[PDB]
């Protein structure tokens, strides 16, 4: 029941500030340090700092302290990281994580906020079905798709049948074209399932707080 | 300054062998090392605390060891569900903490052929733009294929936007989605687009095509 | 005269070859054993952390940091050290036992500063220090103990820390 909840995304304009939130639940808030960890797209983890809720004691890696401020609201068991004067170098995923007392390991990690620094506007995606159309199979398997194109910024969440289709799924990493993101997801079922059983991709774009379903039809 | 070094960047085993990741500190730090596992698009998961202490819900095949400078996270009988990046973390310099650069664990099986599929556009046509020809080439070995596109006697290397992929718990078979996109008035021009390939090492590729209607 | 008379071993718990043995952290002429992150209570009972100091050069400052009882809540509840007069009194191997001995009589020319750095050179202040002489003729080994194995926090137990100072002939 231990939980560290983080918003999916924050789109920040260059030079603006951003407030990141980390809602804790299911444990004693005042007994844990709350750390902040930065991970740039395809790279490693980078520790930023930590804060203790009781005394507001903060410790930073002095390389990034100039831009970071850590904050806690004990009333709502929420940890905040303020970031100022953002640049493209500041775009990354920012996890919060907890550590008990002086045991300096991170047992419970948050979901992570994907932070994007750009002047481009938020754009919800267009979800287009991908059906075989004619090309089937006598006793083979049918592969169905879901094209999620033209959105900004990352991330996008794609499930099939609200999550009931876990296997045979291949969600491919988004590609940046013309400052817009395009993503495709693939599912695979035997021919006796589709079109007989209705499969639907659920696309959630947290940056725009937009959700769309798209049934795959012949 | 205490510096951590993880070598190598990529480690490859076989489903059932013994894997071991190295974390070296630039100075002796006792047993102040902690290990984590981060799967694709996932949050890091604590595997081992203080060099060799097991965590509450971690499988017993995860073991760490070491004191001073050289630390090793080992996996006896490795499954494919263990595919992820492994970071070490030092706490000797508390209240300042740092992570190693991470070591990626991949698995290589025997072989595998990609299940290729070509696709037309759907309600994107009614919108106005269009011209999205996505081609899935799912489940294959080794790590890289070589998809290609055709026209009416030649090739268009224009809006081919490819996307590779990580591993899988059951397949360990990579995947790729080449989505060659053009304009919705030019897609109504050639009308015989083929999605060629070239994955695997055998001669003669795998071709998937379609026609306007 | 007299300066105490006790008798310990490397343990007083369990384990003898499962000891986590590591070298001190040497920065220039400062050789440091820091136990502030090695002795916290842990599930696998009482571990033994043995920090080995190897002195092969003149005028090396050996510094030893022991986490103070109550410095953090709970984790060091029953922490005690080996020689109470740790800078001036050390432990020496006598077959299988460790007994107390004056350090100045063990190594001639030991420069024990009474003020470590604005504090009393004693494990009561968390840190002890001593500088080795410019010349040592015979290899000399003495020991220190920072024992947190009595501290119980949760379902795990603290660790026993050992410093082995091996002064080589230089």
């Amino acid at each position: 029941q231990v939980q560290l909840q983080q918003p999916g995304a924050e789109l920040v304009k260059p030079g603006a500030s951003v407030q990141l939130s980390c809602k804790a639940s299911g444990y004693t808030f005042t007994s844990y340090w709350m750390h902040w960890v930065k991970q740039r797209p395809g790279q490693g983890l980078e520790w930023i700092g930590m804060i203790h809720p009781t005394n507001d004691k903060t410790n930073f890696n002095e390389k990034l302290k100039s831009k970071v401020t850590l904050t806690v609201d004990k009333s709502s068991t929420t940890a905040y990281m303020q970031l100022s004067s953002l640049t493209s170098e500041d775009a990354a995923v920012y996890y919060c994580a907890r550590s008990l007392s002086a045991y300096w390991y991170f047992d419970v990690w948050g979901t992570g906020t994907t932070v994007t620094v750009s002047s481009a506007s938020t754009k919800p995606p267009s979800v287009y079905p991908l059906a075989p159309g004619s090309a089937a199979q006598t006793n083979s398997m049918v592969t169905l798709g879901c094209l999620v194109k033209g959105y900004f910024p990352e991330p996008v969440t794609v499930t099939w049948n609200s999550g009931s289709l876990s296997s045979g799924v291949h969600t491919f990493p988004a590609v940046l074209q013309s400052d817009l993101y395009t993503l495709s997801s693939s599912v695979t079922v035997p021919s006796s399932t589709w079109p007989s059983e209705t499969v639907t991709c659920n696309v959630a774009h947290p940056a725009s707080s937009t959700k769309v379903d798209k049934k795959i039809v012949p | 300054d205490i510096l951590l070094t993880q070598s190598p960047a990529i480690l490859s085993v076989s489903p059932g062998e013994r894997v071991s990741f190295s974390c070296r500190a630039s100075q002796s730090i006792g047993t102040s090392i902690h290990w984590y596992q981060q799967k694709t698009q996932g949050s890091p998961r604590l595997l081992i605390k203080y060099s060799s202490e097991s965590i509450s819900g971690i499988p017993s095949r995860f073991s760490g060891s070491g004191a001073g400078t050289d630390f090793t996270l080992s996996i006896n009988s490795v499954e494919s569900e263990d595919i992820a990046v492994f970071y070490c973390q030092q706490s000797y310099t508390w209240p300042i903490f740092t992570f190693g650069s991470g070591t990626k664990l991949e698995i290589k099986r025997a072989d595998a052929a990609p299940t290729v599929s070509i696709f037309p556009p759907s309600s994107e046509q009614l919108t106005s733009g269009g011209a999205s020809v996505v081609c899935f080439l799912n489940n294959f070995y080794p790590k890289d294929i070589n998809v290609k596109w055709k026209i009416d006697g030649s090739e268009r290397q224009n809006g081919v936007l490819n996307s590779w992929t990580d591993q899988d718990s059951k397949d360990s078979t990579y995947s790729m989605s080449s989505t060659l996109t053009l304009t919705k008035d030019e897609y109504e021009r050639h009308n015989s687009y083929t999605c060629e390939a070239t994955h695997k090492t055998s001669t003669s590729p795998i071709v998937k095509s379609f026609n306007r209607n | 005269d007299l300066s105490y008379e006790t008798t310990e071993s490397g343990d007083t718990a369990v384990s003898e070859d499962s000891y986590d043995k590591y070298a001190s952290q040497n920065t220039n002429k400062e050789y440091v054993c820091d136990f502030t992150d090695q002795l916290k209570p842990t599930e696998s009972g009482p571990k033994v952390k043995k920090c080995e100091v190897k002195v092969n050069e003149p005028l090396i400052k050996v510094k030893i940091i022991c986490p103070l009882k109550g410095s953090v809540e709970k984790l060091y509840d029953n922490i005690e050290y080996v020689p109470k007069k740790s800078p001036y009194v050390v432990l020496t191997k006598e077959e299988t036992k460790l007994k107390e001995k004056l350090l100045s009589k063990l190594i001639y020319g030991l420069l024990i500063s009474p003020t470590v750095n604005e504090k009393e050179n004693n494990f009561k202040e968390g840190v002890i220090e001593f500088t080795l002489p410019p010349v040592v003729h015979k290899a000399t080994v003495f020991y220190f103990i920072c024992d947190n194995s009595k501290t119980e926090d949760d379902n795990k137990k603290g660790n026993r820390g050992i410093v082995e100072v091996y002064v080589e002939p230089y």
